[PDB]
RNA sequence: ACCUUACCUGGCCUUGACAUGCUGAGAACUUUCCAGAGAUGGAUUGGUGCCUUCGGGAACUCAGACACAGGUGCUGCAUGGCUGUCGUCAGCUCGUGUCGUGAGAUGUUGGGUUAAGUCCCGUAACGAGCGCAACCCUUGUCCUUAGUUACCAGCACCUCGGGUGGGCACUCUAAGGAGACUGCCGGUGACAAACCGGAGGAAGGUGGGGAUGACGUCAAGUCAUCAUGGCCCUUACGGCCAGGGCUACACACGUGCUACAAUGGUCGGUACAAAGGGUUGCCAAGCCGCGAGGUGGAGCUAAUCCCAUAAAACCGAUCGUAGUCCGGAUCGCAGUCUGCAACUCGACUGCGUGAAGUCGGAAUCGCUAGUAAUCGUGAAUCAGAAUGUCACGGUGAAUACGUU
């Protein structure tokens, strides 16, 4: 039985597991809500369950590590959806339109020398 | 019951090592728990280049340690200790543990 | 750019109401990264809305805006001597764009207490044309007609 | 870097190690917790006796190879723009121009 | 503009690293220390033999001194009365006893550290840097030596201002890796001034 | 301000000049260049000449001036004004 | 702060703080003394040492004589080396041939195309070189190898902690590989180079970022990092010491930090990082103080122990537009720590005081996506001293019609 999902975002990773159940749900041992308070983060958890309508139908178990809230959810999500695709291997199409199995590569970019960030400079009087 | 912690700043010659010993211990007839690459360590520095006043004119450089973990079950023979000359040849540091 | 390779992004993710057009009001009333305070904002002047009378808020929203996007829009143009303000149609996607900035700056500066307060007075008052905001917009299309020579 | 400023730092180094753990007791008994006020004042006199140019503060390390006072590296002994020139011929194991 | 060391770029690709050994922050600075001072003792005393590689290992509380040179009679002569001495001398500088062996580098007129040697040693004695930079490249481009390049910079003669003349022959690729581009830099201490000497020497590609 | 754990601080051959120049009264000042020591409670009433970078400067030393150092009462610079 | 240190005031040495050469006299050391601001000088219990061809000698120490040493003194327009700049701009040349009396030209011009002198097609030019691109590091997906100090899917116990037995599934760590090549399809195109779309894929059109700086330019910067030609001082332009200065202050400019508040200030409750440093070191648990901190000594030569609690964000309560529960400068009092020593001139802590400041004239700067904006963390230098420098993550936008 079961199904096994690996997530990655933004310096986070999430394994899922997908088994039969009624959308228990519970992420490093506590409950969604416990996690992502009142934020769209429960949206976007929730997405590809309700794309797929079989949010009721699995029984999921999570453990995250790394990263802010919306970098773990989007772990979770990532996760989520590659497991799904291992169970039933037709649907690669639906997900691939709603761009979820596509893995975002956007990270943080480095500092440079005599730069104050990444990408700003100091003021540049010329007088 | 013996465990070696491997250390270089190359691994070109720490994974020739690695593999002479865990090969020596494989014909010994010796068990060996397979080799661990522990993190390595990458320490940095930025160095002005210029003699006199160029601030934004930096160069940077790295130094990296790499570290491997050997250790063997049932032993009997004891020559890891002979190849004291050759088993660490030219830069690689070598701990032993439970001798 | 000289390129014209730019390419438009697609991050548009509405919780609770699923309309697409008030994420990006909440994007152009978020300050700072913090996306959850202007979240809160939005939400607490739809209450109120809702709240003052029987109008579906995300209704007397959408009133608003179609009631403040400007359809003409003067483009400056020096022509060798004189700064000459020609007309010209304005783009369906500039005209929401434009439509929220207005709303949002014109919300900023208004004197009440919250700044939700502030929002929802504007909604309101711009729901029948009365707002400061729908004055700018008049003043916009009596400008660009009275530019009606060039035109072309 | 004058070769009067190297020679008197060499001094200085000589002379901080030369007592190096007399200072320690005395440091020691001044800052014990129960010592009494006069070993507390017999140790502030006999450790201002000692000679001024001898407590390990006054030493400003320099490059080994120049004696140069600013852009020392405790990693390496050398300054600033030693360190490169001896990096840049592969003497120093381990260094490498690195990117990240 | 300013170029990059070529060696200093290419070490960990086509390039190795002279000293080869483990420290830790016990004694990093001392070893590195006096492996600079061994190598400025050895390239000082023995400049009449041709030695331009000196590489330094360090096994555990031993050290073995490998030295490239293009005279092996002069450094070990009638069985060697230098190499021994020479071996209690860098076992008096070294805290770790030191081991010597001597080895000679084949065509020395390939290696660039040599070509800048005799250059150098030309122009102090008042030879014409035309004939010499010309005859450099001839004598190297003559066998192997698939690409090269030789720089003279300072006042050249004896002229009251200062110039930079450079001779190529071959193709000297400086911005791809994979070239073993072997670098050499001197000074030739003159009558007016100091004049360097720059030579780059590119044997071929690597692959593998 | 230096801890409590050692109540003053002064130097050995100011400290040996002060406690001398009590079994006779105040008659001279006492010349030094330690402007870090501390005045004591027990020299009051005698005139110390205190280096300053180019001369002593005299200070008469009264109780209210205890707690404070020599180099307080010799001012290093001198700005006799801009205008 | 002293030292750095190169500057000033004063005290003090002349083969000298350092090198070699000569001679004479002795070991080095250890002695808890006195004078002096110190430099220094005079006293000073102890063994006068080692190797002996027993003729003496080595190292080390002291004194004299000269050759000397010494100089952060001048010249960067006498130089080497190193660096900025145009500019990561796409260019700069050469060999042979040909054209012109010659300087020169051709190649390198022309139609397309490209990030590109990138490529195709023509062409009195045929080739080559340095540049461009590729090779390199890192990040994004997958596979093998390995499972400790890392992990916990399944099993057993469990004080309910991966804590234990154990497991090699997973995350992770780090070596080797696979992968992305306009590869396949439609259309345009001189049925060429190439361009516009599409499917598959983690990634699509040099995927993102970095290192990489052509011939030369500015007699650009550096003689003070180092090296060095010539000139200059040698009872001082050399050396040693103690105080002071580099921290001055009617003013002007450059770069930042904190704010002028209600998308905010206080109090309580709670969630999630990356990276890095530690044996002349990190420095816990317990205890004592409102606090900085003090005692204590466990663990760790470190995926093990320590630094070490991330903050913004979320929830609850209060403040209700006031120079204020905003803002924090300034000053008074009392302390802690480092250090021989915090007066000139350190960083922090407690109590009190509570300034200018209501979004800033003419003018001007940065930024095109994980970017700007904003929030915190670490390291180098370092006894102590960062609003600077260099790195690391969290949240996360607006806009680009177009080249007038
Ligand atoms: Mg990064
Ligand atoms: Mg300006
Ligand atoms: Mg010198
Ligand atoms: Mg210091
Ligand atoms: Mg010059
Ligand atoms: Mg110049
Ligand atoms: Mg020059
Ligand atoms: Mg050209
Ligand atoms: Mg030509
Ligand atoms: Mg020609
Ligand atoms: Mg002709
Ligand atoms: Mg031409
Ligand atoms: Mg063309
Ligand atoms: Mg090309
Ligand atoms: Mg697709
Ligand atoms: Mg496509
Ligand atoms: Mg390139
Ligand atoms: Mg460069
Ligand atoms: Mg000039
Ligand atoms: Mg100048
Ligand atoms: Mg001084
Ligand atoms: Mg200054
Ligand atoms: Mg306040
Ligand atoms: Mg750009
Ligand atoms: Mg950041």
């Amino acid at each position: 039985t079961q199904n096994y999902g690996t997530g990655r975002r933004k310096t986070a990773t999430a394994r899922v597991f997908l088994r039969p159940g009624t959308g228990k749900i519970s992420i490093n041992n506590r409950g969604l809500d416990q996690f992502f308070g009142r934020e769209t983060a429960r949206m976007v958890v929730r997405q590809p369950l309700e794309l797929t309508e079989t949010v009721e139908k699995f029984d999921i178990f999570v453990t995250v590590v790394g990263g802010g809230v919306s970098g773990q959810a989007g772990a979770i999500r990532h996760g989520i959806t590659r497991a799904l695709i291992e169970y039933d291997e037709t649907l690669r199409s639906s997900l691939r339109k709603a761009g979820y199995v596509t893995r975002d590569a956007r990270e943080v970019e480095r500092k440079k020398v005599g730069l104050r960030k990444a990408r700003k400079r100091p003021q540049y009087s010329k007088r | 019951q013996i465990r070696i912690r491997l250390k270089a700043f190359d691994h070109r010659l720490i994974d020739q090592s690695t593999q002479e010993i865990v090969e020596t211990a494989k014909r010994t007839g010796a068990q060996v728990r397979g080799p661990i690459p522990l993190p390595t360590r990458k320490e940095r520095f930025t160095v002005l280049i210029s003699p006199h006043v160029n601030k934004d004119a930096r160069d940077q450089y790295e130094i990296r340690t790499h570290k491997r973990v050997l250790d063997i079950v049932q032993p009997t023979d004891k020559t890891v200790d002979a190849l004291m000359k050759l088993d660490l040849a030219a830069g690689v540091e070598v701990q032993i543990s439970l001798g | 750019p000289r390129r014209r390779v730019a390419a438009k992004r697609e991050v548009l993710a509405d919780p609770k109401y699923g309309s697409q057009i008030l994420a990006k009001f909440m994007n152009h009333v978020m300050e700072s990264g913090k996306k959850a305070v202007a979240e809160r904002i939005v939400y607490g002047a739809l209450d109120k809305v809702k709240e003052r009378g029987k109008a579906d808020p995300l209704e007397t929203f959408e009133k608003a805006l179609d009631a403040i996007a400007p359809l003409v829009e003067v483009k400056s143009r020096r022509v060798g001597g004189a700064t000459y303000q020609v007309p010209v149609e304005v783009r369906p996607s500039r005209r929401n764009a434009l439509a929220m900035r207005w709303l949002v700056d014109f919300a900023r500066k208004r004197g009440e207490k919250s700044m939700a307060l502030r929002l929802a007075g504007e909604l309101l008052d711009a729901a029948e044309g009365k707002g400061a905001a729908v004055k700018k917009r008049e003043d916009v299309h009596r400008m660009a007609e009275a530019n009606k020579a060039f035109s072309h | 870097a004058k070769e009067s400023m190297k020679n008197r730092e060499l001094k200085r180094q000589l002379t901080v190690a030369k007592y190096a753990k007399k200072r320690a007791e005395l440091k020691a008994i001044i800052a014990n917790p129960n010592s009494s006020a006069e070993e507390r004042w017999n140790a502030q006199v006999a450790l201002q006796k000692q000679p001024r140019d001898a407590s390990a503060s006054r030493l400003r390390n320099r490059c080994r190879l120049t004696g140069r006072p600013h852009g020392f590296y405790r990693k390496f002994g050398l300054s600033r723009n030693k360190l490169r020139e001896a990096a840049m011929r592969g003497d120093v194991p381990g260094l490498v121009k690195a990117s990240w | 503009g300013q170029k990059v060391h070529p060696n200093g770029i290419r070490l960990g690709i086509v390039k190795e690293h002279t000293s080869v050994w483990y420290a830790d922050r016990k004694n990093y600075a001392d070893y590195l220390f006096a492996d600079l001072k061994v190598r400025e003792y050895l390239q000082d005393k023995l400049k009449s033999a041709s030695v331009s590689r000196i590489d330094i290992h360090r096994p555990a509380q031993t050290a073995r001194i490998t030295i490239h040179t293009a005279r092996p009679g002069i450094v070990i002569g009638k069985k060697g009365e230098d190499v021994e001495k020479l071996r209690q001398d860098l076992t008096k500088q070294m805290g770790v006893p030191v081991h010597i062996n001597i080895e000679e580098i084949r065509k020395p007129e390939l290696d660039a550290m040599l070509v800048a040697q005799s250059v150098a040693q030309q122009l102090e004695r008042r030879v014409m840097f035309r004939r010499a930079m010309k005859r450099a490249v001839q004598n190297a481009m003559r066998i192997g030596a698939k690409g090269i390049k030789i720089q003279v910079s300072g006042r050249l003669g004896g002229a009251e201002i200062a110039r930079t003349e450079w001779y190529r022959e071959g193709r000297v690729p400086l911005h791809t890796l994979r070239a073993d581009i072997d670098y050499a830099t001197y000074e030739a201490h003159t009558t007016y001034g100091v004049i360097g000497v720059k030579v780059w020497i590119f044997k071929g590609e690597v692959i593998g | 301000p230096r801890s409590l754990k050692k109540g003053p601080f002064i130097d050995l051959h100011l400290l040996k000049k002060v406690e001398v120049a009590v079994e006779k009264n105040d008659r001279k000042p006492i010349k030094t260049w330690s402007r870090r020591s501390m005045i004591l409670p027990h020299m009051v009433g005698l005139t110390i000449a205190v280096h300053n970078g180019r001369q002593h400067v005299p200070v008469l030393v009264n109780e209210d001036m205890v707690g404070h150092k020599l180099g307080e009462f010799a001012a290093t610079r001198t700005y006799r004004g801009h205008a």
